């Protein structure tokens, strides 16, 4: 015999973006947020 | 063999002296090339050989390196005794014994023992002592015919300022960059900038003033205070090279936590 179907979810592909996506934006946002934070202290190394 | 380097900067920035005497000691005594190794990370041959018996001529000399002019009179107000205005090496030798608790006391008092001394001798080992100590500091660098570059001018501004950091060290690195020109700095505007550098607790009184209502510090008001305290002429260069490693956010003019409050927290420690 042959196995059922494999089951999908719903709208995988829109809410693996939409949830990928936004924490992108959240994750640049913090990553220069922290850039400034420890720029304004003398922790940073830019050259 | 850069961690004995900075070993020593550690050592020499924040240590109690005596243990600095016992870490740049050989002899337990002190040669005067010995003391400029305990203060760099000709008056020797008047030095001598006796000297720093106790750590207690380091003090002295500290304090000789270390000295405002009316904080320098008013040291020599506290040396003499009876209040003649002579100060011998006997009297030295009593406030010595209570600052503890020879060769330069026979070089500058009196070789036959007889100290008949003047506030003007005592200005002139001033001025020679921190004259010699300023141009030997000056031809460490090695000038290009007496002109130094614009980081090395800065490392010695760093040096002074005592504060490990790294955002005025990458400012320091980027000089060259900034002023992608340098045509040097001059003895005679290091000497000025460094007499300048010097009096700041007493600059310190009109840019308070200045101060309390506002942090916005430009190089007119900088040299008509220079040439007020210190009769000295701080050139335009000199202004644009600290105007270029100093003002950190990059507005144009300084604030006191920028430059003035570091540099007289240096002043008092």
């Amino acid at each position: 015999a042959i196995l059922p179907k494999p089951v999908k979810m719903s709208f995988g592909l829109l809410r693996v973006f939409s949830i990928v996506i936004p924490f992108l934006y959240v994750g640049t946002l913090i990553s220069k947020n922290f850039a400034a934070l420890l720029e304004e202290h003398d922790i940073f190394v830019p050259e | 063999d850069r961690k004995v380097m900075e070993y020593e900067n550690r050592i020499r920035a924040y240590s109690t002296p005596d243990k600095i005497f016992r870490y740049f000691a050989t002899l337990v005594f002190m040669t005067p090339e010995d003391f400029v190794r305990s203060i760099t990370p000709s008056i020797f041959y008047t030095l001598g050989e006796c000297g720093l018996i106790s750590f207690s001529d380091y003090i002295f000399l500290t304090t000789v390196l270390s000295t405002p002019q009316r904080n320098f009179e008013i040291a020599f107000k506290m040396f003499d005794l009876n209040g003649d205005g002579e100060v011998d090496m006997e009297e030295f030798e009593q406030v010595q014994s209570i600052i503890r608790s020879s060769a330069l006391t026979t070089y500058f008092f009196g070789a036959d023992l007889k100290g008949k001394l003047t506030i003007k001798n005592f200005l002139e080992f001033q001025r020679k002592l921190q004259h010699d100590v300023l141009k030997l500091e000056f031809e460490r660098h090695d000038p290009v015919d007496g002109r130094i570059t614009e980081r090395q001018f800065g490392g010695m501004l760093l040096a002074y300022s005592g504060v490990q950091s790294k955002k005025l060290t990458a400012m320091q690195r980027q000089l060259k960059k900034h002023f992608k020109e340098g045509k040097g700095l001059t003895f005679q505007e290091v000497e000025n900038f460094f007499t300048f550098l010097k009096n700041i607790n007493d600059v310190d009184t009109a840019l308070s003033f200045y101060h309390m209502a506002g942090a916005s510090l430009d190089k007119v008001t900088m040299q008509q205070v220079a040439r007020t305290v210190a009769k000295v002429e701080l050139s335009d260069h000199v202004c644009d090279v600290v105007f270029a490693l100093f003002d950190c956010d990059g507005n144009g003019e300084l604030s006191n936590k920028e430059f003035v409050s570091i540099m007289k927290q240096r002043l008092m420690r």
